[PDB]
C-alpha cells in the first residue's frame, strides 16, 4: 500500500489550491478517505470525509463549505479542493484511508502527508500533559480525557490512538480503545472507561518515542487530543 | 435511531454490496443456459468446435446477439445424479446421440438415459434438443444387417431415412409426457454451422413458448 | 338497498387490489418485468375504489353534492385520473405481451425493469395530465350537481374519448389478434381453446365495460344536455366494475400469482 | 490375494474396539445435556435484554 | 473362498459381540427425563440478497458472522446481528455445493462441481478478498470443506474419498479411502483430531486426520447420507438420510443411539445440526420446513416453519444463541 499526496506548497491568502492523493496498492473504491491535517507543532485536526461510493461527505466546522472533497474511483485519485485559505489553514495535510465493516481497523494506513503553507457541541478531547521524559525499559502510561462517554450502546468505545514518530506520519496503534492495529508490536495496550482513557506501553523501546495522539470516532466531527510527547 | 459514524458506514457498505448483487443477477437472466449431454463415444469434441469459439466444463459462445452458456458433463464420473437438480432452469438439454451408437447394447443404456431425464421432476418441463449430427458414417453401417443384432423391436426393411424415422418414432414413446416439453430432433450433415443454427431456432421456439405460458395463452 | 350493493362493490375492489399489490411485494418470484404493469393496474383500480367510488356512492344517496365545490373538483379529477390510468395500464400491459411474443430474444435486450418502470410512470403521467382542464377549463352550473366545465364541448369531448378508449381499444384488438395468430401457429405444431377463451374474456370485459360510457360521453357532448342523469351513473358504474374485475383477469391467469394468493 | 486383505484388516481393527455399549454411553449423553442445560440460549430462552437479536 | 468366509464370520460375530453386550436403548433409560415442551422459535432476522438457491452456509467462530454460497455464483459474508453484508465474493464456478469459515476468521473455503476447493483470504492488506489457494486433485465434485487450522483443511468428494490438505503447499497431506460412493458430508470433531464422513453408500465412517486410518464404520440407513454432524462433546454424531430419517450414532458404541423419524415425513433430510447443550437436534428437510427434535427422546419439539422451498443448510452458533437456516428460495433466516 502506498498513498502519496501532491499539491503542497506556499500560497497567498484568498487563492485556491487542490490536493491529490494518488493511491496505489489497494482496492481504492472500497475505502472511504479522510484528509486529517496538522498545524506546525500543535496537533492533529480532521478536515473532511468521503465514504465509499461518494455517498456520504462530512466537513470540519471550521471550513465547512469552504473545502470540497471529490473521489475519482476508476482512477484511484482522491482530491480535496480548498477554495479560500486563511492564515490558519497552513498545516501538513495527510491522506488517510478507512474501511468500515464489522471488525475492520478503520484508520490503519496514513499517507505520507503534504506541506501546505499560507502566508500572513463538538466532543472535546484533552490530553493531560505535553512532555514526559523516560528511559528505555520503563513502562509508561499516557492518558487523555473526553467530554462525553464514548461507550456507544453497541459497546464499541470509538477511541483511536496514533503515534507520530519524529519526521514520520502517524501510525494507528489502537483503533477501538482495546484492539491492536496491524503490524504494531504487541507490547502496546489500551484501557479505560467512560470519559477517561489510558494507553500503557510495557518494555518501552528506543523507537517508540514520539507525539502520541488520541482521537474519537463516536460522531462527527472527528476531534484529536492535544498531543502527548514521550521524551528521551 | 441515531447510528454511530462507523455503524452508519457499515450500513452504507451493505447497500453497495446489495446493489451489485442485484445488478449482477440481471446480467445472468440475459443468458441461455443449455445443459449439454451425450452418451459414451457419441462424438462430443466436434459440435462444440462448430460453436463460435476436471469436472463441469462450461462453454461460452455468443451467436446472433444471444449469449449461450453450455455446461458439459463429460468431467463428472459419479453417475449418482446428486447434482442434476443444480441444473434446474436450463433453457434446454442438448442431448447428443449418433447413429453409430451400437458399435461399442445401446438400446437399454440410451433409452434408460432419456427415460431418466423425462422422469426427473426437474427436467420434465424443459425442452430437450436431440442431435444426430453427422452423415458421413450413418449410411455405411446400416446396410451391414437388419437391426435385429441389438434392436429386437424391429425386424423389417432397414433403409437410411425410414429406419432413422423408427429410432425417432420409438424415441417419442420414451417421452412420458409431451404436454409440456418438446423434443426438437435434428438430422443433418455435420459439415457447416447447421448445428448452431438449429439450437438457436430451438432456443427461440422454447423462449417464445415460455412467454405465452406467462401470459396464460399457450 | 342500492347503496349497500354499491358499497360491497366498492369495498371488494379495494380489497382485491390491495391483495394483488401485497403479493407483488412479498413473493420475490413475482418481481418480474411482466408484473410491474399488473402492479400499476392494481394501483389505478385501488385509487378508483378508494377515492373515487365511495364519493360517487354518497352522491347517489344524497341526490346532491354535500361536500362543496373543492371536494367536487377533487373527486372529478381523481375519477378521471384513475380511470385513464386503468385504461393505459391495460394498454401498456398488452403492448408488453405483444412485443414479448413477436420478438422474444430482441426484447430481452430492452426488457429491463428500468424500462418497465419508465413506461409505467409515463403512462401515469399521461393519465394525470387530465387535471389541466378539470381545474382550469374556465381560465382557458348547479351547486347540487358535481360535473366538469366541458361536459358540453363537442370537439374536446370527442378528442378525449378518441384518445382515451377508442384508439387504445383498436390497438389492443390488433395486437391481441396478432398474439392469437402466433399462439395458433405454435399450437399447430384444444391448445387454442385456452388462448381464445382468455383473449375473448379480456377484450369482452374491456369493451362491454368501457364502450357504453364513451358512447354517452360523445352523445351528451352532441346532444347538449337533453339526456337523463340516471343513464350517466349506470355507465360510470360499469366503468368502475371494470376496475373491480381487472384483478380477476390479468393476475389470476399466472400460476405464481395463484399460488401466492392460495398461500395467503 | 491383496485386494480384500486391507478391507478385512480394517474389519479386524473393527473387532478390537473399546466397546462402550449403548447403556454405558446412554448416560454420558444425558449427563452432558444436563450439565450444560443452563448455557443453551435456545433450550432455555434468554431474557429479552441479553438477546442480541 | 477363504477370506470372504473369514470376513463374513468376522462381521457377524463382531456384531454378535456388540449385540451380546448391548444393554438397552437410550429411550429405556431417558424415559423418566421430562421433555422440553414446545420450542417456539421466531424468525428474528431475514438475510436477503442471494439471487438463486443457497447451497451451503457456515457460522462464524465468534457467533456473529455468517457465510452463504449460492448457485448465483456469489459467496456472501453477513453480520448476523445487524443483517449487514460484510463481504461479497464472486466465485470462479457458479456450481457451489459447500462452504466453510476459517476458525480464526481469516480465510473462507468453498467448492463444488469443478472438483476444486478455492480458499480465499479475507484480512488482506489491499482491502479485497483474493484467492489464497486452489486445492485441486479430487476427481469428482466437492463437498463439506471444514477448516482445521489456517493451514490444514479436510474435503469430501464424489470420488468416494476424503482428503486432508496442507493449504500452504497445496498437496494432499493425507487421503482417506474406503467408500464405494460419493461422500456427501464430513464434520470435524470438536478437538480437531478426527472426523466422520457419510456417503451415498448409505454408510458413514470415522476417520483419523493424523494416520489416515479407517478407525470405524457405521451403517443402518437404507439410502444416502446427505448430512452429518458431531455431538457437542465429540462422542456422538447424527446423520441425515435421504431415507427421511435422522440417526444418532455413538462413536464408542459402534451402534446407532437412536432414530428420529415420523410418519408424516416422507422426504429426506438435507442438513443436520445440534444445539450447544446437545439437546435440540435441528434437521432441515425437503418439505420446505426445518424441524427441531428433542435429541434424547426423538420428539419434534417445535418447527422452524419458513421458506417457500426445501431447506438446504442449518447452523447453530458457537454459543448457541441462534439458528441460521437456508433454502432454495435464496433467503437465510436467523431464528432465536
Ligand atoms: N370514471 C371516469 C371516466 C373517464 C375517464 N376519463 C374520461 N372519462
Amino acid at each position: 500500500v502506498q498513498l502519496v499526496e501532491s499539491g503542497g506548497g506556499l500560497v497567498q491568502p484568498g487563492g485556491s489550491r487542490k490536493l491529490s492523493c494518488s493511491a496505489s496498492g489497494f482496492a481504492f473504491s472500497s475505502f472511504g478517505m479522510h484528509w486529517v491535517r496538522q498545524a506546525p507543532e500543535k496537533g492533529l485536526e480532521w478536515v473532511a470525509y468521503i465514504s465509499s461510493g461518494s455517498g456520504t461527505i462530512y466537513y470540519a466546522d471550521t471550513v465547512k463549505g469552504r473545502f470540497t472533497i471529490s473521489r475519482d474511483d476508476p482512477k484511484n485519485t482522491l482530491f480535496l479542493q480548498m477554495t479560500s485559505l486563511r492564515s490558519e489553514d497552513t498545516a501538513m495535510y495527510y491522506c488517510v484511508r478507512s474501511i468500515y465493516y464489522y471488525g475492520s481497523s478503520p484508520f490503519d494506513f496514513w499517507g505520507q502527508g503534504t506541506t501546505l503553507t499560507v502566508s500572513s457541541s463538538d466532543i472535546v478531547m484533552t490530553q493531560a500533559t505535553s512532555s514526559v521524559p523516560v528511559t528505555p525499559g520503563e513502562s509508561v502510561s499516557i492518558s487523555c480525557r473526553s467530554s462525553k462517554s464514548l461507550l456507544h450502546s453497541n459497546g464499541n468505545t470509538y477511541l483511536y490512538w496514533f503515534l507520530q514518530r519524529p519526521g514520520q506520519s502517524p501510525q494507528l496503534l489502537i483503533y477501538r480503545m482495546s484492539n491492536l492495529a496491524s503490524g504494531v508490536p504487541d507490547r502496546f495496550s489500551g484501557s479505560g472507561s467512560g470519559t477517561a482513557f489510558t494507553l500503557t506501553i510495557s518494555r518501552l523501546e528506543a523507537e517508540d518515542v514520539g507525539v502520541y495522539y488520541c482521537m474519537q470516532h463516536l460522531e462527527y466531527p472527528l476531534t484529536f487530543g492535544a498531543g502527548t510527547k514521550l521524551e528521551l | 435511531c441515531t447510528l454511530s459514524a462507523e455503524d452508519k458506514a457499515a450500513v452504507e457498505r451493505s447497500k453497495m454490496i446489495d446493489r451489485n448483487l442485484r445488478e449482477d443477477g440481471e446480467k445472468a437472466a440475459r443468458e441461455v443456459k443449455l445443459l449439454l449431454l451425450g452418451a459414451g463415444e457419441s462424438g462430443k469434441s466436434t459440435i462444440v468446435k462448430q460453436m463460435k469459439i476436471t469436472g463441469i466444463v462450461e462453454t461460452h459462445f455468443t451467436f446472433k446477439d444471444l449469449h449461450f452458456k453450455m455446461f458439459d458433463v463429460g468431467g463428472q464420473r459419479s453417475e449418482r445424479k446428486k447434482w442434476i437438480h443444480c441444473f434446474e432452469g436450463v433453457t434446454a438439454i442438448i442431448f447428443c446421440v449418433a447413429l453409430s451408437d451400437y458399435d461399442l447394447n445401446r438400446m437399454h443404456e440410451s433409452m434408460k438415459l432419456f427415460d431418466s431425464i423425462c422422469n426427473n421432476k426437474w427436467f420434465t418441463d424443459t425442452s430437450i434438443i436431440l442431435f444426430l449430427n453427422k452423415k458421413d458414417l450413418f449410411e455405411e453401417k446400416i446396410k451391414k444387417s437388419p437391426l435385429t443384432i441389438c434392436y429386437p423391436e424391429y425386424a423389417g426393411s432397414n433403409t437410411y431415412e425410414e429406419a432413422a424415422a423408427y429410432i425417432q418414432c420409438q424415441f417419442e414413446d420414451l417421452n412420458k409426457r409431451k404436454d409440456t416439453k418438446e423434443i426438437y430432433t435434428h438430422f443433418t450433415c455435420a459439415t457447416d454451422t447447421k448445428n448452431v443454427q438449429f439450437v438457436f431456432d430451438a432456443v427461440t421456439d422454447v423462449i417464445i413458448k415460455n412467454n405465452l405460458k406467462d401470459c396464460g395463452l399457450f | 338497498p342500492l347503496v349497500v350493493v354499491l358499497s360491497t362493490i366498492c369495498l371488494v375492489t379495494v380489497g382485491l387490489n390491495l391483495l394483488v399489490l401485497y403479493a407483488v411485494r412479498s413473493e420475490r418470484k413475482l418481481h418480474t418485468v411482466g408484473n410491474l404493469y399488473i402492479v400499476s393496474l392494481s394501483v389505478a383500480d385501488l385509487i378508483v375504489g378508494a377515492v373515487v367510488m365511495p364519493m360517487n356512492i354518497l352522491y347517489l344517496l344524497m341526490s346532491k353534492w354535500s361536500l362543496g365545490r373543492p371536494l367536487c373538483l377533487f373527486w372529478l379529477s381523481m375519477d378521471y385520473v384513475a380511470s385513464t390510468a386503468s385504461i393505459f395500464s391495460v394498454f401498456i400491459l398488452c403492448i408488453d405481451r405483444y412485443r414479448s411474443v413477436q420478438q422474444p430474444l430482441r426484447y430481452l435486450k430492452y426488457r429491463t425493469k428500468t424500462r418497465a418502470s419508465a413506461t409505467i410512470l409515463g403512462a401515469w403521467f399521461l393519465s394525470f395530465l387530465w387535471v389541466i382542464p378539470i381545474l382550469g377549463w374556465n381560465h382557458f352550473r348547479r351547486e347540487d350537481k358535481c360535473e366538469t366545465d366541458f361536459y358540453d364541448v363537442t370537439w374536446f369531448k370527442v378528442m378525449t374519448a378518441i384518445i382515451n378508449f377508442y384508439l387504445p381499444t383498436l390497438l389492443m384488438l390488433w395486437f391481441y389478434a396478432k398474439i392469437y395468430k402466433a399462439v395458433r401457429q405454435h399450437c399447430q405444431h384444444n391448445r387454442e381453446r385456452k388462448a381464445a377463451k382468455q383473449l375473448g374474456f379480456i377484450m369482452a370485459a374491456f369493451i362491454l365495460c368501457w364502450i357504453p360510457y364513451f358512447i354517452f360521453f360523445m352523445v351528451i357532448a352532441f346532444c347538449k344536455n337533453c339526456c337523463n342523469e340516471h343513464l350517466h351513473m349506470f355507465t360510470i358504474w360499469l366503468g368502475y366494475i371494470n376496475s373491480t374485475l381487472n384483478p380477476l383477469i390479468y393476475p389470476l391467469c399466472n400460476e405464481n400469482f395463484k399460488k401466492t394468493f392460495k398461500r395467503i | 490375494i491383496a485386494q480384500a486383505r486391507k478391507l478385512v484388516e480394517q474389519l479386524k481393527m473393527e473387532a478390537n474396539i473399546d466397546r462402550i455399549k449403548v447403556s454405558k454411553a446412554a448416560a454420558d449423553l444425558m449427563a452432558y445435556c444436563e450439565a450444560h442445560a443452563k448455557e443453551d440460549p435456545l433450550l432455555t430462552p434468554v431474557p429479552a435484554s441479553e438477546n442480541p437479536f | 473362498d477363504q477370506l470372504r468366509q473369514e470376513a463374513e464370520q468376522l462381521k457377524n460375530q463382531i456384531r454378535d459381540a456388540r449385540k451380546a453386550c448391548a444393554d438397552a436403548t437410550l429411550s429405556q433409560i431417558t424415559n423418566n427425563i421430562d421433555p422440553v415442551g414446545r420450542i417456539q422459535m421466531r424468525t428474528r432476522r431475514t438475510l436477503r440478497g442471494h439471487l438463486a438457491k443457497i447451497y451451503a452456509m457456515h457460522w462464524g467462530t465468534d457467533s456473529r458472522l455468517l457465510v452463504s454460497a449460492s448457485q448465483d455464483g456469489k459467496l456472501i459474508i453477513w453480520d448476523s446481528y445487524t443483517t449487514n453484508k460484510v463481504h461479497a465474493i464472486p466465485l470462479r464456478s457458479s456450481w457451489v455445493m459447500t462452504c466453510a469459515y476459517a476458525p480464526s476468521g481469516n480465510y473462507v473455503a468453498c467448492g463444488g462441481l469443478d472438483n476444486i476447493c478455492s480458499i480465499y483470504n479475507l484480512k488482506t492488506r489491499e482491502g479485497n478478498v483474493r484467492v489464497s489457494r486452489e486445492l485441486a486433485g479430487h476427481t469428482g465434485y466437492l463437498s463439506c470443506c471444514r477448516f482445521l487450522d489456517d493451514n490444514q483443511i479436510v474435503t469430501s468428494s464424489g470420488d468416494t474419498t476424503c482428503a486432508l490438505w496442507d493449504i500452504e503447499t497445496g498437496q494432499q497431506t493425507t487421503t482417506f479411502t474406503g467408500h464405494t460412493g460419493d461422500v456427501m458430508s464430513l464434520s470435524l470433531a470438536p478437538d480437531t483430531r478426527l472426523f466422520v464422513s457419510g456417503a451415498c453408500d448409505a454408510s458413514a465412517k470415522l476417520w483419523d486426520v493424523r494416520e489416515g486410518m479407517c478407525r470405524q464404520t457405521f451403517t443402518g440407513h437404507e439410502s444416502d447420507i446427505n448430512a452429518i454432524c458431531f455431538f457437542p462433546n465429540g462422542n456422538a454424531f447424527a446423520t441425515g438420510s435421504d431415507d427421511a430419517t435422522c440417526r444418532l450414532f455413538d462413536l464408542r458404541a459402534d451402534q446407532e443411539l437412536m432414530t428420529y423419524s415420523h410418519d408424516n415425513i416422507i422426504c429426506g433430510i438435507t442438513s443436520v445440526s445440534f444445539s450447544k447443550s446437545g439437546r435440540l437436534l435441528l434437521a432441515g428437510y425437503d418439505d420446505f420446513n426445518c424441524n427441531v427434535w428433542d435429541a434424547l427422546k426423538a420428539d419434534r419439539a417445535g418447527v422452524l416453519a419458513g421458506h417457500d422451498n426445501r431447506v438446504s443448510c442449518l447452523g447453530v452458533t458457537d454459543d448457541g444463541m441462534a439458528v441460521a437456516t437456508g433454502s432454495w428460495d435464496s433467503f437465510l433466516k436467523i431464528w432465536n
